[PDB]
């Protein structure tokens, strides 16, 4: 939690609405808009950790 | 307290909690499951 670091998605496709329910978010929250809702769109780095 | 936030000229005097996603709330609060009104911290 001390030594991560700014990995990411690129040259993909993706599908950010399984969110609203799946195992993987069963407890989360947002910044950003709904998941479903903003699931069509992009950025030019998909900044994941 | 005295002070809070959540058409044009509508004034939306209901306070029902929002279903602000995936969930059937109806009285229960939880992700997904927001009461609508907040106090601005003054």
């Amino acid at each position: 939690v001390y030594a991560w670091n700014r990995k990411r998605i690129s040259n993909c496709v993706a599908d950010y609405s399984v969110l609203y329910n799946s195992a993987s978010f069963s407890t989360f929250k947002c910044y950003g808009v709904s998941p479903t809702k903003l699931n069509d769109l992009c950025f030019t780095n998909v900044y994941a950790d | 307290y005295n002070y809070r936030y959540r058409k044009p000229f509508e004034r939306d005097i209901s306070t029902e909690i929002y279903q602000a996603g995936s969930k059937p709330c109806n009285g229960v609060e939880g992700f997904n499951c927001y009461f609508p009104l907040q106090s601005y911290g003054f």
